[PDB]
RNA sequence: CGAUGUUGGAUCAGGACACCCAAAUGGUGCAACCGCUAUUAAAGGUUCGUUUGUUCAACGAUUAAAGUCCUACGUGAUCUGAG
């Protein structure tokens, strides 16, 4: 249950992701029509002043039965074609995400562990 | 005359009370075992499927809910819904109901004697029942029609079909504007006075009265409401049960109307279906336990491996 | 919010006189087989009750007086007696209250 | 060597007024799935490694390994929780025991720890939350009686997920004397309500129950 | 909405509700037989059979002792409940309250008032009722039935 | 004028159609995608935020769309009181 100004946490090994900045990364506005997101879902995200599009990783809201939940707040820095503009991904990631091939490719293709 | 109020116990003896318990009970048994046998009887001429027709119903019992999986991997909920005691009570004909459609009265479960009227056991009497608690009318066609005294089991369904289901909803009783109808209330803290839940405004300046349809505060949830497009799964032919898909309206251990379903895309799914109705004597083999779903992982089973 | 107008005594009577204002009147009254007095049918009859209730009454006065003080209450069981009778030998090694009235027709002997 | 019967959490029905049938038929079914899968003995705080059919990996199992934080449900239904930290990252899943997803379970090690629900080691330093994925099963001798692991824990700093403090959840799995203040103390002492030890009624019996679907679990293996 | 609440709401709070019934228990377990509210004995019955449940239980067991602390308030009666109510009940699975509508109270509050008992107490006993004797004509004509349901087997 | 308590919000909306979306079509300086116009249709819809007391307005992000109005500039014996 990310939604509208939620403090989330870059995953991903980023320019943007990894360098400090006074205001922590906040969610603008999610890409569903309930204000809501879950995992795998588009997100509009304020970084370092400036927006940037990030996908939902993982949440710490609960899910269907044997779902991974995770103790932060999870997104991957995302550009505007489906590029994710990591190079790489280190904390682990819901094997569900497999299941949408089509947009995740990319993203999925830079992940390291599955859980 | 002042004639005072009387109950069935009040002047039997403590020698006599368990007996006219005995009595009761073992008539029950008797008229209940003796009605066990409907195919040697005189069974109303059994016709054949057309395509337009319609079955009888089933009065159920609402067990509780149960968790069950499909070879898919998908997890699902069900609804128990046991058939107890199921008998068809009188038929009206099509001339003198609707003029469309005949109707037939099932009753539900075994109640006391004592506690129903004079009228209401004369009905029984004659039939040779014991009173039911719940009875309801049934449309049917009358190719489908049964013969009044019959009993009706849960393998009357058969798994993969779709049913309806109609119950009283749980009573919530008296209820405010925003769990009876769901609107918002007004903000907590920022002032308001005594409003955090009233209406609001309930209608224009210039009307003048307010209209009929009105959204208001009151009675919510003892009412009946009926559930479309129920698959269902599977069926226990011991303790005939019916498990039917999701949720059906009404509290657990009340009664329930079973049918199957009105809505278009199912209409004529009858056909494969044991049709006057189930008859336990007459095909003379026994059926399984339990009757499946194709897509239903069993309680034993492989223990789904993908591939 | 304030009436308009007075409501007039004709309406007034058709709100009081309603049959959902009248007091019901009760059909499961009854007599009491023992002292003839009335009782309702579910309920214990008001006047042998209250026979019961004095009897009681006296036998805990009497039990208080054997009994020093606020704190002491006996280890056994104990049995009431009246005038002229003895404690039975499956009644003994019990406390004994002794009542000077002889033994009431409803009190049993046990 | 003495033996008291273990009975798994979830073949104890609920309170409510449910009707008995019910229970009957859903023990039946998880005895019948108990013959394919078997199920363990275990408790919260015990570790566990869960095999699972996964469509979307290359092997088609997904191996998970974790402390059980939890165990609720009842019937068909009943799950477990498990938890493990991966890279820094605390991950729990919530398994449905009955599910035919899943392959084997496999108990590392047979554990019981102060409370019968550990969530709080959501709050707990990572080091509890933490456990090797490799780490090789454990066995004991059974007289040894399923042995109570008593180990205080230390915490991050407040706020936590919930407040443990409080007399509701009974935490002597905690460590308060380092946390807290004595003042705290007092504070969460005013939601004390000493009564309900004493109140009977509130009391849920079972052992009719039990002799029962023991009785009926007995049936079970011998045919 | 009320939909399976077992406990009715009494006194101050549910503390108060606890400790109107501790009052009550111990005046029962002290006189054996009690009148109250209606509504508060029948809240009553319930531990009062429990209270029984853990004389049984004997007075070594710890868990009874405390109970039987907390609940009988005087504390002259814990014994009482454990060497005399307890024992007296050894059959008897639940027998062990009695609990009747006494006619409404005569104050002007005409409240609905219960007696509650323990069984097999030393006392002049309720007039409880009856049932209707075997002469009674109807029961004369079921005694009829009877032997002819005798008489066909 | 021996009182018909007034701006904007909240709540709940009733209605019109001079239609913003959804449906069906005519014309195009309509190839296609977009559009621009006109006809018919009012059952259902018509977002969340930064600043302003604000209605308007500007701006951020969106939406199938973020309609124009009437109802004592609907609605204070339901609320608000910034003006
Ligand atoms: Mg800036
Ligand atoms: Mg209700
Ligand atoms: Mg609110
Ligand atoms: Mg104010
Ligand atoms: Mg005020
Ligand atoms: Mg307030
Ligand atoms: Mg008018
Ligand atoms: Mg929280
Ligand atoms: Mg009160
Ligand atoms: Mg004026
Ligand atoms: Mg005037
Ligand atoms: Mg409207
Ligand atoms: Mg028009
Ligand atoms: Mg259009
Ligand atoms: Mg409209
Ligand atoms: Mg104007
Ligand atoms: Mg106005
Ligand atoms: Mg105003
Ligand atoms: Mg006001
Ligand atoms: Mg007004
Ligand atoms: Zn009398």
């Amino acid at each position: 249950a990310i939604q509208k100004m939620t403090r989330v946490r870059v995953v991903d090994n980023s320019a943007l992701g990894t360098t400090p900045y006074h205001r922590p990364p906040r969610c603008i506005h999610v890409y569903n029509k309930t204000g809501v997101g879950k995992v795998g879902d588009r997100i509009l995200l304020a970084i370092r002043g400036q927006k940037k599009k990030a996908l939902i990783v993982g949440h710490r809201m609960p899910g269907p039965r044997m779902t991974p939940r995770f103790d932060s707040n999870n997104v991957v820095l995302l550009e505007d074609n489906g590029n994710p503009v990591g190079t790489r991904i280190k904390t682990p990631i819901p094997s569900s995400l497999r299941q949408r091939e089509g947009e995740f490719s990319k993203v999925l293709a830079i992940a390291q562990n599955f859980v | 005359h002042g004639k005072s109020v009387t109950w069935w116990d009040e002047h039997l003896s403590e020698e006599n009370v368990p007996f006219v318990k005995q009595l009761v009970s073992d008539e029950n048994k008797a008229q209940l075992a003796s009605k066990l046998c409907p195919l040697k009887d005189e069974p109303w001429p059994i016709h054949p499927w057309e395509p337009g027709s319609s079955r009888v119903g089933l009065i159920a019992l609402k067990l509780g809910m149960m968790p069950l999986w499909t070879k898919d991997g998908q997890k699902h909920v069900v609804t128990l819904l046991q058939v107890q005691d199921c008998h068809v009570l009188k038929y009206t004909p099509k001339e003198n109901h609707n003029g469309r459609m005949a109707a037939l009265t099932v009753g539900g479960k075994t109640v006391s004697h004592f506690h129903k009227s004079a009228s209401i056991l004369e009905f029984y009497q004659e039939l040779g029942l014991p009173p039911k608690q719940k009875v309801k009318i049934f449309n049917v066609t009358e190719n489908a029609v049964i013969k009044p005294g019959t009993p009706l089991y849960a393998a009357h369904f058969r798994p993969g079909q779709y049913v309806d289901v109609t119950a009283k909803t749980i009573g919530k009783g008296f209820q405010g504007v925003m769990r009876r109808w769901g609107f918002k209330g007004q903000p907590a803290t920022h002032g308001q006075t005594k409003t955090h839940r009233r209406p609001g405004a309930i209608s224009t300046g210039d009307v003048a009265r307010v209209w009929p349809g009105t959204k208001m505060p009151g009675q919510l949830g003892n009412i009946d409401r009926t559930a479309f497009g129920l698959k269902v799964w599977r069926i226990n032919t011991k303790h005939n049960i019916i498990y039917v898909n999701g949720s059906v309206p009404g509290h657990k251990n009340c009664l329930v109307k079973i049918k199957d379903s009105k809505l278009p895309a199912y209409k004529d799914f009858c056909k494969n279906l044991p049709f006057p109705t189930y008859f336990p004597d007459g095909d003379e083999e026994a059926l399984p336990e339990d009757l499946y779903d194709e897509n239903v992982c069993q309680p034993g089973a492989p223990s789904i491996t993908f591939t | 919010a304030a009436p308009k107008n007075r409501r007039s005594i004709e309406v007034n009577r058709c709100r009081r006189r309603n049959p959902q204002k009248l007091i019901k009147v009760k059909n499961n009254i009854d007599v009491c087989p023992e002292c003839g007095h009335l009782k309702q049918k579910h309920i214990l009859c008001g006047y042998c009750y209250e026979k019961v209730r004095k009897e009681t009454a006296e036998i805990r006065r009497q039990m208080g007086k054997q009994e020093g003080g606020p704190f002491r209450a006996p280890t056994t069981e104990t049995v009431v007696l009246y005038s002229g009778e003895t404690p039975s030998e499956q009644d003994q090694g019990k406390r004994i209250i002794e009542r000077e009235r002889k033994r009431p027709s409803w009190f049993t002997q046990n | 060597r003495p033996e008291t019967r273990f009975l798994s959490p979830e073949f104890i029905p609920p309170r409510g007024r449910t009707n008995p049938l019910k229970f009957q038929i859903e023990r039946k079914d998880m005895l019948e799935r108990r013959k394919i899968l078997h199920i363990p003995e275990f408790y919260v705080g015990s570790i566990l490694r869960v095999t699972t059919a996964d469509p979307y990996a290359s092997a088609k199992t997904s191996q998970f390994l974790g402390i059980c934080i939890q165990r609720s449900g009842s019937g068909l239904g009943a799950t477990f929780i498990l938890r493990n930290t991966i890279e820094g990252q605390g991950v729990e899943i919530c398994f449905e025991l009955y599910n035919p997803r899943i392959q084997e379970i496999q108990v590392v090690k047979l554990e019981k720890r102060l409370d019968n629900s550990l969530l709080y080691l959501r709050d707990a330093l990572p080091e509890y939350s933490t456990f090797d994925v490799n780490m090789k099963p454990i066995t004991q001798e059974f007289n040894q009686e399923v042995p109570v692991n008593q180990l205080k824990v230390k915490m991050k700093p407040k706020p936590w997920s919930k407040r443990w403090e409080r007399p509701k959840f009974n935490i002597k799995g905690i460590r308060f004397d380092l946390c807290l203040t004595e003042e705290q103390m007092r504070e969460a002492q005013k939601w004390s309500q000493p009564w309900l030890e004493f109140d009977m009624m509130r009391e849920y019996d079972t052992s009719k129950i039990e002799a029962a679907i023991w009785d009926e679990i007995e049936a079970s293996k011998n045919s | 909405i009320s939909h399976g609440r077992v406990f009715r709401r009494l006194g101050l709070g549910p503390e108060s509700r606890i400790h109107l019934l501790q009052n009550l228990l111990t005046g029962l377990v002290r006189h054996e037989r009690i009148e109250a509210s209606w509504a508060r004995v029948d809240e009553l019955r319930g531990y009062a059979e429990k209270l029984i449940d853990y004389g049984k239980l004997g007075d070594t067991n710890e868990r009874a002792m405390r109970m039987a602390d907390f609940w009988l308030t005087e504390k002259d009666l814990i014994p009482k409940l454990f060497q005399v109510l307890a024992p007296r009940f050894q059959g008897q699975n639940g027998g062990y309250t009695r609990m009747l509508q006494i006619p409404n109270r005569n104050e002007q509050d005409r409240a609905k008032m219960a007696v509650i008992e323990y069984k097999g107490n030393c006392l002049p006993p309720l007039p409880l009722p009856r049932r209707d004797s075997n002469l009674t004509l109807l029961n004369q004509l079921l005694q009829g039935l009877r032997q002819d349901q005798e008489a066909s087997s």
